[PDB]
């Protein structure tokens, strides 16, 4: 694509707390998170079933980056998402990706045993993005505009 | 040529990696043959046309 | 099991798939097992399947 042109979208996330962060991902003196991702957690004592839609009315392909949180313990899972087992589904008119997060401890990396699994979806013009979640969703903040070009990437240590 | 396939791998993956390696190894062998042959044919012809030029003068 | 040697180690492991729920409980107590093998770079989680074959 040869570009990281990101367009922010509003996305209404009702009944949940937005902009979650961590000390593993500090921005400035305080905690933070991936700028292009939105960490959703429970609001009060409930994490409702999210059911948001974002249509593509433009004349181009949209690339969306989203993720799924994998807690290290069952208590972590419940403190964040209330329900013992979360679920994340993103869909379009022709395709679909469903994932049930697994609760599991990993070797400590940057003081953490938990992880996030990154996924991606492409939405063609006239198509619609549908996101459904009862838990563990790492929501997108918008999309990356896709291009077809003469660009590439190379691994090198040359000046 | 711009965007192409990966040609170096840090880890052992499996079936797809073996194919990517094979495709490139195949490509290089075919072009290395074309290069060797081309220069041989060109050199032989250069040696002949220069000898020919001498005889034409004679 | 840490790797303190100067070479790559290949580990072979597996996951048992019982034919009945009775078999599952008789062997592993819990109605649903789980197996996870990981490194700092990778992870493989597998949920065993109970079924007649
Ligand atoms: C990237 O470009 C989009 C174009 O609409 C703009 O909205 C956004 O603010 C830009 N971001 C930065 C960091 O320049
Ligand atoms: C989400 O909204 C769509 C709108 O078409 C609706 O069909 C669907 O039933 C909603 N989800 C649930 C769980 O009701």
């Amino acid at each position: 694509s040869g570009t990281l042109e990101f367009i922010t979208e509003g996305f209404t996330w009702t009944g949940v707390t937005q902009n979650g962060g961590s000390n593993a991902c500090k921005r400035g003196p305080g905690s933070g998170f991936f700028s292009r991702l939105n960490w959703l957690t429970k609001s009060g004592s409930t994490y409702p079933v999210l059911n948001v839609t974002m249509p593509n009315n433009d004349n181009f392909d949209k690339l969306y980056i989203w993720g799924v949180h994998h807690p290290s313990t069952n208590q972590e899972q419940t403190s964040l998402y209330v329900q013992a087992s979360g679920r994340v589904t993103v869909s379009t008119r022709r395709s679909q990706q469903t994932i049930i997060p697994n609760i599991e401890s990993r070797p400590w990396v940057r003081g953490l045993s938990s992880r996030i699994s990154i996924y991606w979806t492409i939405v063609k013009p006239g198509d619609v993005l549908v996101i459904n979640s009862n838990g563990n969703l790492i929501a997108p903040r918008g999309y990356f505009k896709m291009r077809t070009g003469k660009s590439s990437i190379m691994r090198s240590d040359a000046p | 040529k711009f965007h192409q396939i990966e040609k170096e791998f840090s880890e052992v993956e499996g079936r797809i990696q073996d194919l990517e390696k094979y495709v490139e190894d195949t490509k290089i062998d075919l072009w290395s043959y074309n290069a060797e042959l081309l220069v041989a044919l060109e050199n032989q012809h250069t040696i002949d046309l220069t000898d020919s030029e001498m005889n034409k003068l004679f």
